[PDB]
């Protein structure tokens, strides 16, 4: 589609934690593509930074919504 | 909607309201309002001392680090909340709370208390807050950027018993949870063990019987 | 407020978990540290009344404009004398407090929440504060833990002034 | 919330009628005060944190018991909490002046206040007072003849005494 | 909530009981009056937009103080939300006929309504009035003997009448 | 309600701000426009039955099938048009409620909302109040701000409809 | 309680939309199974006492300890085999309000809901359970619809145990 | 899509749930009901020529102004007679997919969302497609099941559009 | 989510077409065998413990290092977690056979869930290895002729061999 | 930042709404008022370093203290004193730029926010910077409009501070 996508290489890929990551202090950055099939969407491209704990919940609001998961990784 | 009732009822201001969304590249005074906002909303218009502030938690809102849901996933686990709201309440008061502050609506059934309770003391308070967050209803509501609101008129999925039982847990724009006339004390817990509701009392100012309550 | 029984069981419940060792090991730190918090607190009851007025006396002399200056906010009548007495007695009299609670729970909630906002609104100088808290410290004779608990409230106490 | 206008307006509309020449005719009698309006809501609010700090100092002057031990005004975080009432029921007064209307007042600051100071403790009877100390204050700040272009001010002033009036009336 | 079958089932569990024979067999000629049960549905919610419409015109035309200006239904907020209020207590019948218990019809929609009606100062008896008239339109739809396999619904037209008696009951 | 004074406050109060310049600036834009919209709605109203009989009569000339079809959303019998006369009455009233306010606020929240609900349960066509609305447009007669103003609101209702 | 027509209703009511051929066909589905369901209750009511009878003496005869062994968990003694023959009539009939309901409410609500705590708290093997409902799937003598719906309960219970 | 397979899964996911008697019954309804569904859809797809043109005639009787007025939103030259055409045949072919599917689903997410803007952006009316589809209702020549489902969709729409 | 008919209906709208003829008889085939399809989601769901916690106990014998102390699969929640795993990919197989179409599995399912397992440090192939025992045990189930109307389920069998195949090639 | 175009647009982008006469009119006040915010910000401008050197003078006279006490917050060296002239001309150049944007909206970025903190940390007295912002409100030698909105945010700092 002629697009570029974020560089995450490195320690690009890592994002502050403070006292909002979780039991295990882990980041993951879930990068989807989203429409809207509700609040309303602003960007059909968005990331989301969940702790572990919350992990597994993001997975499934992110799979009711339909939206397609393109990217995830340690943050 | 509530028009003529709304200014009697303490809803008018709210009618006045808009949600309070953080855009993708948002501005500094964006951060600043949703602050605010979750703020009022989460603590239930408890007066915020600058020692109490969760400085870091909003360090990382600013910076995009945290979305304002897991903004509000912080404020509402942080020990400001839960002293203010866990350590002194008997659970189902807390339930009460939670329902309010996260959701902006009061419980429906005992249902609920028995999903929150029990999931209070097998996994912990930071795993029933989990639940409220990230719920469908808080999903479909505020999302991802939207701060949390009080849900006054009808949606979809409400039940009438909600309407009646949400001015047993507000009581009136200048006030607070922690001053209402019934303290600490569980404001549904009869309410929702017998499946029964109270004719709507306004808050004080506009209404001389603000102050009615039944006795035990 | 924060002390570390109160933080123990605050945990526990926090989490739905009866005490475990975790907690009992909290409870044998207070018991190693309670006698001397209780000692200090005599210690310092016995002498507020010198400490109180030396320590009014060493910001006067720091601040001299604050005894010379005409002003509600300042100590120049007795009125005002009387006001800065009281608010550095407040100060000791709450350290006691912390040093009976084993935490800074008491300056926490009776002292330091909000203190920002009355010394803009009236116009008062945490420095002067600091220097009255800064006596205390250089004058309360303690030793020991009993000396490193008090200090720490003390200096508890300028860190949020400062 | 309702401003001057649309209180005249809800009015008609409930009654289902234009308003009448009458009900204009006064309403640009309003807008003819309207510089008088803004002078005063300016003139308050360049001075409230006087009005506060020295309305605060004279009720506890007058009424010590609220600041020793044990007052509903003692310790830092009461005694902020307490600077904060003030400037909150100072704030929508201001707001009150500027809209030319009451319902603010009544909607937001006073709407459930009683419930909160019985909740507490905190003593209406004393609020009331801090609410008239602010009140003189307030008032001769706005009647100041001094830099600005001399009218009468009666009107505007009495307006501004009555929201005063109110929010004391509300908390005792 | 409940249906026809967990209702019984319910009350059984309380007792610790098996379910009796009667207690079976009645269940099973509820079974039989399942198709006329799923075409009452069926046709109360094809007709569900003329039912509201209609019993709204109606209800306006004989109680006209509703929607004169200063009127609860005056106003195309409250006109909007008064259509709305119809149309849910028509769909939660519409529930109650398709499980065969009132328990989703009291339990979500008619627990509260009197009191929030109260509240809201909706005139609960004009309610009635307008869900009486939605009952008078569904039944005879209910009863259209065109086009459907003839037979004796006269059995779960009663029910259906049950359900918006409960419904016109708590309004008012 | 929209309007600059109501709007003002609440988002001071929304911010905990006390009323700054910003907002008195706000207040003078009021000033400058409100004895224009009271003159504009005093012309109104004084031309309200004119106004509102033209513009049914507008609608009626532009679609007769409104006068001619049988049913309980037309105008074919006397019922009809005077239900159609009240309703072209309500947009002209509420538009001088407009004007009085100095903002939309009367139009949405006496009118507009919940006006598409309305329209579509009892089958009443949007584009007949757009003509109705035009008619007025052009017969109200307003120069200057009074006819800015009042346009503006007039034609918020317009595109509300469409 | 979960069912098709419950079921039905609340997904409809969540999603604040009247029935439609979705729902009427979940009604049809229901009306095809509800006759099979009911004979199934019938039949495993009017064969109860034997089946828990035989039930519990199968898992008697698998786990021989449960009879020998002295302990409150335990059926060593008649109060034990009481309740042991309790429980076991617990399963059959909250099974037979499954096939009235047509869905696994009636053992998500009245057993299934907090059996693990249960088991653990009062040291109860769920192996035991497990095979006291084998034993009522070998011998309920039931065929075509009302084997297969009286099966997939027990199953349930037995895959919630395991 | 709304369909009973689809709720079906949705509701035990949203449960975390596997499918049990409940969705099974469900699945056994929509086979009940599939092969009329079918057969109905060939039906209407069959006749779908003379239905979408016998149902534009109708609207253009029964609101002639819609085949003699000038404008982008009528009928009165060929280009907007095809654009109706398109349309009334656009809710023959999904309503032929709702029968396929057995649910409300296509209807909801190709047609009826966003409908009302549509028709208030482009002043069509919402009572000519009541009309074209009340024309269909009355010409499928359906029976039996095939009628019944296929009349709940059309009136489906119908109430959509009211 | 789509299931076998919303598949078609999907394709076919997007070309603005009926369904064909053709396509509705595959239609009409695929509800012929609708009752084998209700079977094999009953046995798979009526033994998806033992079906879990056998392939579970397969794989960790064939691949100890995952049990064994630093492993993936060792200590409590690790094991519990992967339990879990197992038994969300089998309940998402049984989805696909039940709606004949594997969106419901790719959608909610697999959606990421290689990237999940590859940040998380979760070894992909041997999650796929668990998958095929699953497999394999599922199949001999569903196929079981003990106890069941006989006839040819090799289509069906073939079908739920296709998502079981999808999960493990996504997964690894 | 706080500006009476920036405002109106916000709440109208909050509402998801077109600007309307109540945003027209927000318009209207900020032009009735911008030309006096542009000549006060001209003569603040041109009069800025008597302006500043006049305010750091009545500072040492009311507090002679910060001239004569030792400490990196006090101006007794020529470095104390830079930092106090460079810290009041920050004060008067972003003053103009409120009379230039029409609200408070560059003091309360670039000023405001974070204040407290840094008079905290660095131990300077709000008082001393309230007596600079009050020579500055005595002595800009304004009139009329200019006047009072420059007035307006000598104030809002004052208030901030106090
Ligand atoms: C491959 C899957 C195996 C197989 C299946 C098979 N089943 C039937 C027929 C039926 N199966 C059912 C199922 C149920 N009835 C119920 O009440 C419930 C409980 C909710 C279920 C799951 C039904 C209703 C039928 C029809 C009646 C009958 O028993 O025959 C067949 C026959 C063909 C058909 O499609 O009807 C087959 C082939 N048979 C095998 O041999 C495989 C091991
Ligand atoms: C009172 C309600 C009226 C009435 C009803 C009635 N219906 C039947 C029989 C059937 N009705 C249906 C319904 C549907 N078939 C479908 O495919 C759908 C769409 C999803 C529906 C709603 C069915 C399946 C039957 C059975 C077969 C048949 O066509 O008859 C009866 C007959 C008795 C029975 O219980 O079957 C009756 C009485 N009849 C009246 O006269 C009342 C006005
Ligand atoms: C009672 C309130 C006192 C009083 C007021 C008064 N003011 C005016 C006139 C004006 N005041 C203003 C105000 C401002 N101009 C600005 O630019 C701003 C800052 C944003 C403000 C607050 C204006 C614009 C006018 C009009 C022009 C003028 O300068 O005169 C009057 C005169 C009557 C009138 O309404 O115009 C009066 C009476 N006067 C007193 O004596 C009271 C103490
Ligand atoms: C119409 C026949 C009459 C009428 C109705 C009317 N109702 C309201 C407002 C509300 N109605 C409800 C009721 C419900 N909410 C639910 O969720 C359910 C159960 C699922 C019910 C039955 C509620 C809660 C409200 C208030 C909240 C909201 O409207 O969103 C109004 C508006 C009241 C107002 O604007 O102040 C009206 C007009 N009024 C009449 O005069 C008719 C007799
Ligand atoms: C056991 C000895 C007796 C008994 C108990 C019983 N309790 C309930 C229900 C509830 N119990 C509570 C209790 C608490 N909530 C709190 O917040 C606190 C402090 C943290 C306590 C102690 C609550 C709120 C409920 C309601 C919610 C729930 O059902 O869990 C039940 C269930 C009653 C019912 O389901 O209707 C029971 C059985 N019952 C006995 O017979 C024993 C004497
Ligand atoms: C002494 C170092 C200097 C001084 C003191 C001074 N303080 C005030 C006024 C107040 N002091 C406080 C402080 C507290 N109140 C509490 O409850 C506690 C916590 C338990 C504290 C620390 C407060 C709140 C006030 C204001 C209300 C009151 O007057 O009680 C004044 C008078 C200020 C005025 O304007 O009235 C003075 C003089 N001043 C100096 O110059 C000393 C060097
Ligand atoms: C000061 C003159 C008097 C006094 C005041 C006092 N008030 C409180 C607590 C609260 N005050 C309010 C009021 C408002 N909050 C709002 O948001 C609004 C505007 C819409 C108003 C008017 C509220 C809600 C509270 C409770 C919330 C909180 O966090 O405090 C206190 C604190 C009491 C306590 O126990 O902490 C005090 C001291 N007390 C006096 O003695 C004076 C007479
Ligand atoms: C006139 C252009 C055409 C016309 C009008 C017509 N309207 C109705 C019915 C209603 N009109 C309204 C509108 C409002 N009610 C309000 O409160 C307000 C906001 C302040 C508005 C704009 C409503 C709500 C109704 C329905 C209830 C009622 O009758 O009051 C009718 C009758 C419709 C019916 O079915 O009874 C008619 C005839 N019809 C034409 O043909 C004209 C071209
Ligand atoms: C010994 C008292 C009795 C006994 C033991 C037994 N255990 C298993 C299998 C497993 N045991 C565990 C336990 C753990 N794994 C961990 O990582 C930890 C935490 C660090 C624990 C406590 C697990 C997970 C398994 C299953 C996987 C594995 O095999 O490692 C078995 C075999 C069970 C099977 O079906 O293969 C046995 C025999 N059995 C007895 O009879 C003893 C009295
Ligand atoms: C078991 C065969 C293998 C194994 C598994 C394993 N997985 C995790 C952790 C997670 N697994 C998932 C996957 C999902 N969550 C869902 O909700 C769904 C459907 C949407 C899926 C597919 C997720 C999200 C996690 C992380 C979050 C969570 O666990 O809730 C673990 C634990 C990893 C860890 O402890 O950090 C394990 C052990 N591991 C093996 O070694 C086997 C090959």
């Amino acid at each position: 589609r002629n697009t570029a996508s974020p560089v995450y290489a490195g320690s690009t890929a890592e994002s502050l934690r403070g006292t909002s990551a979780g039991s295990r202090n882990q980041m993951y950055r879930l990068q989807v593509i989203q429409g809207a099939a509700g609040t309303r969407v602003r960007r059909g491209k968005a990331e989301y930074l969940v702790s572990y704990d919350n992990l597994s919940a993001k997975l499934q609001q992110i799979n009711r919504q339909g939206d397609t998961v393109t990217m995830i990784s340690l943050a | 909607a509530i028009t003529t009732a709304a200014s009697r009822l303490g809803v008018a201001p709210y009618n006045e309201s808009r949600p309070v969304e953080l855009r993708p590249d948002f501005s500094l005074d964006d951060a600043k309002m949703v602050i605010r906002a979750v703020y009022r909303q989460v603590l239930g218009n408890d007066y915020i001392m600058d020692s109490e502030r969760l400085k870091g938690a909003e360090s990382l809102l600013t910076n995009g680090s945290i979305s304002v849901r897991e903004f509000v996933r912080t404020v509402a686990k942080s020990e400001l909340y839960k002293k203010k709201f866990l350590y002194n309440n008997f659970q189902t008061r807390v339930i009460e709370l939670n329902y309010k502050h996260l959701l902006g609506r009061a419980p429906f059934s005992e249902d609920e208390v028995i999903f929150h309770l029990d999931l209070y003391e097998n996994q912990g308070f930071d795993a029933d807050i989990d639940s409220y967050i990230d719920s469908v209803e808080y999903q479909e509501n505020f999302g991802e950027n939207i701060v949390p609101y009080y849900r006054f008129n009808n949606q979809v999925g409400d039940r009438t018993v909600g309407f009646t039982r949400m001015f047993r847990l507000y009581r009136g724009y200048a006030n607070s949870d922690r001053s209402q006339l019934e303290r600490s004390s569980s404001r549904l817990a009869t309410e929702l063990g017998q499946n029964t509701v109270s004719a709507i009392v306004g808050p004080s100012g506009s209404n001389a019987g603000w102050a009615y309550r039944p006795s035990r | 407020m924060k002390t570390p029984l109160t933080e123990a069981v605050s945990t526990a419940d926090s989490q739905g978990r009866f005490l475990s060792s975790t907690e009992l090991q909290i409870a044998f730190g207070r018991l190693r540290q309670a006698n001397a918090g209780l000692q200090a607190a005599k210690a310092l009851t016995d002498n507020a009344q010198s400490l109180v007025n030396g320590a009014a006396q060493a910001v006067y002399n720091k601040f001299p404009y604050t005894t010379q200056t005409q002003g509600n906010n300042f100590a120049a009548d007795q009125r005002g004398k009387d006001k800065c007495a009281r608010d550095i007695g407040y100060y000791l009299r709450i350290v006691t407090y912390c040093l009976v609670a084993g935490g800074t729970g008491p300056l926490d909630e009776y002292l330091i929440a909000g203190i920002d906002e009355i010394n803009r609104t009236f116009d008062l100088s945490p420095s002067w504060y600091v220097e009255a808290l800064k006596y205390i410290k250089a004058n309360h004779g303690l030793s020991g833990d009993a000396r490193d608990e008090a200090n720490s409230y003390l200096d508890y106490a300028i860190n949020a002034l400062s | 919330m309702f401003d001057v206008f649309t209180r005249v307006v809800s009015q008609a509309d409930a009654r289902g009628e234009y308003l009448s020449g009458s009900q204009l005719d006064a309403l640009s009698a309003t807008v003819a005060e309207g510089n008088k309006r803004i002078d005063s809501v300016n003139r308050i609010t360049g001075n409230a944190s006087a009005i506060v700090s020295n309305a605060a100092r004279a009720l506890f002057a007058e009424q010590p018991q609220l600041i020793q031990p044990g007052g509903n005004a003692y310790t830092s975080r009461r005694m902020a909490a307490c600077l904060r009432d003030m400037e909150i029921i100072l704030r929508y007064v201001t707001y009150a002046t500027f809209t030319g209307d009451a319902s603010v007042l009544e909607d937001r600051c006073l709407n459930g206040l009683r419930e909160t100071y019985v909740a507490l403790g905190v003593p209406g009877a004393s609020v009331a007072a801090g609410v008239q100390k602010m009140k003189e204050a307030a008032l001769d700040i706005v009647n100041d003849p001094n830099g600005i272009t001399r009218g009468d001010c009666s009107a505007i002033v009495a307006e501004i005494a009555g929201y005063f009036d109110r929010a004391a009336a509300a908390v005792a």
